[PDB]
């Protein structure tokens, strides 16, 4: 199934950041962007995003490209779950609650409590605080 | 130590926030302090950032490996 509202909506979303209107997404663009929410990037971030959405190498988007990057669906979900692994300590397929929220909100991007909150509250199966995170591979896939 | 351990978790918070964006109420959308009201404009943009987030991620973490 290829949607036509879904293009619709993905048309209104590649205008939001080609302000240009020439067809075509720059990493200085996207940089507009991101910096209008609050977002402070560095150009290493922004060609890395453009990179993995640049198909054809030339360093813009153009909105095929936007099309397909906004078509694909997540099987991703081995690799997902190989990162949970590299903190399961005990390899039980489980991570305690404390240790998700400490990993979670200390490395990386740094989620927010009420955010893990959301991670805990969905896959906790047991309430004793034992996260079941091949639950959540399964979730958001 | 280990280039996998931080990879491996942007992949695991990239991967949620694109998936909790979905829910127009997730407490995801509480982190963008610096706007006054989230209009729809701002959440197609966001939509739009964090898949390209993810990608990244996922990227990234392959390398590693
Ligand atoms: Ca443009
Ligand atoms: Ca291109």
């Amino acid at each position: 199934q290829l949607t036509e509202e879904q293009i619709a909506e993905f048309k209104e979303a590649f205008s939001l950041f080609d302000k240009d209107g020439d067809g075509t997404i720059t990493t200085k663009e996207l940089g507009t962007v991101m910096r209008s929410l609050g977002q402070n990037p560095t150009e290493a971030e922004l060609q890395d995003m453009i990179n993995e959405v640049d198909a054809d190498g030339n360093g813009t988007i153009d909105f095929p490209e936007f099309l397909t990057m906004m078509a694909r669906k997540m099987d991703s979900e081995e690799e997902i779950r190989e990162a949970f692994r590299v903190f399961d300590k005990d390899g039980n397929g489980y991570i305690s609650a404390a240790e998700l929220r400490h990993v979670m909100t200390n490395l990386g991007e740094k989620l927010t409590d009420e955010e893990v909150d959301e991670m805990i509250r969905e896959a906790d199966i047991d309430g004793d605080g034992q996260v079941n995170y091949e639950e959540l591979v399964q979730m958001m896939t | 130590f280990n280039r996998q351990i931080p990879a491996a978790a942007s992949l695991i918070q990239t991967a949620w926030r694109c998936y909790a964006a979905e829910n127009p109420d997730s407490s995801t959308w509480k982190i963008y302090i610096r706007i006054s009201q989230l209009r729809e404009h701002h959440r197609a943009t966001i939509k739009v950032i964090r898949r390209m987030q993810y990608f990244v991620a996922k990227k990234k973490f392959q390398q590693a490996r």
